[PDB]
């Protein structure tokens, strides 16, 4: 069932990356006094440790 | 900063006559003219005299004995060297930071040469000074904003009291006009660390080899208290 559940997740994530233009990813701004523009993720919106991130135009990595 | 040096004498007349015509033109814009002797004379007018910004010498006489010693003392020092027809550079003059301004020996054009030296000197002032200090000197001669802090406003309240005139005449007009708060837009705010203040902190860190140097406006005794309160919470251990 593990090799069969991966095909369901792959099919589910395939339909979510097609409509990714509706919900993008806005990062909060907090560049105060530091040698580099630090960033931070979303607060209560995301709480998982190993979360996934989708992309629009696919690239050939590795 | 108004010292112009004219080194050496070629003995001819078509080269010394433009020097005499330029001698009467540079004095109209407040400039001191000095006549050094040999090569060792010009070297003493730089280490001991820091208010020098003009070196006039013949390019076809000392093209390697002057472009090497001056480069070892100042990089942006203007060199008003006068070249001739058969003049060229040297292979040993590629890895040296110099500012050579070429001219000719044309009569009657001494007025146009004086305007080029004054504009070149102004470029030297706007280059060696940081953008924070340069903006402060320019704000005095142009920026004249009203209804701002402090209340003296460049020494205005001191000109209405007998006791205030003695305190205003001690420093100078440019001293009181340089004391401005954060009520100026084209200079930024120190607490915000933006605009001219942002590039000023990054400039000091590059000179002293640092990441982002700061400028404490209270002294060393205060800087040790701000840093100490960082890595020492309410209940820790310091060494
Ligand atoms: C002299 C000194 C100070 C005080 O310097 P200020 O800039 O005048 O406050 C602070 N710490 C040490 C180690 C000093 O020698």
């Amino acid at each position: 069932m593990l090799t069969r559940l991966g095909a369901i997740v792959q099919r589910h994530l395939q339909l979510q990356q097609q409509q990714s233009d509706k919900t993008a990813l806005t990062v909060i701004r907090l560049g105060g006094i530091f040698s580099r523009r630090q960033q931070y993720q979303l607060p209560v919106n995301v709480t998982a440790s190993t979360l996934t991130l989708l992309l629009q135009k696919p690239l050939k990595l590795h | 900063m108004n010292v112009i040096a004219i080194l050496n004498h070629m003995g001819v007349y078509f080269k010394e006559e433009p020097i005499r015509e330029l001698h009467r033109a540079l004095e109209r814009l407040n400039f001191q003219i000095v006549y050094p002797n040999d090569r060792d004379d010009l070297l003493k007018l730089i280490e001991n005299n820091a208010r020098l910004c003009g070196v006039i010498f013949d390019w076809d006489k000392y093209n390697l004995e002057l472009c090497e010693e001056i480069s070892k003392m100042n990089e942006n020092l203007p060199l008003y060297a006068f070249a001739n027809t058969y003049s060229t550079l040297d292979v040993s003059l590629n890895d040296l930071r110099l500012q050579i301004s070429f001219f000719e020996y044309a009569l009657g054009a001494a007025e146009d040469i004086a305007n080029k030296i004054k504009q070149t000197t102004d470029e030297y002032i706007n280059t060696i000074l940081p953008p924070l200090t340069k903006a402060l000197f320019k704000y005095v001669r142009e920026g004249k904003y009203t209804f701002c802090t402090p209340g003296h406003m460049g020494g205005t309240a001191f000109q209405k009291s007998p006791v205030g005139s003695l305190f205003y005449d001690f420093f100078g007009p440019n001293t009181m006009k340089s004391d401005i708060s954060i009520s100026v837009s084209e200079l930024g705010s120190l607490l915000d660390h933006s605009g001219p203040h942002k590039e000023a902190e990054q400039y000091i860190a590059r000179v002293f080899n640092a990441d982002r140097s700061y400028m404490v406006t209270n002294g060393t005794s205060t800087a040790n208290k701000i840093v100490g309160m960082y890595s020492a919470p309410a209940g820790s251990t310091i060494l």
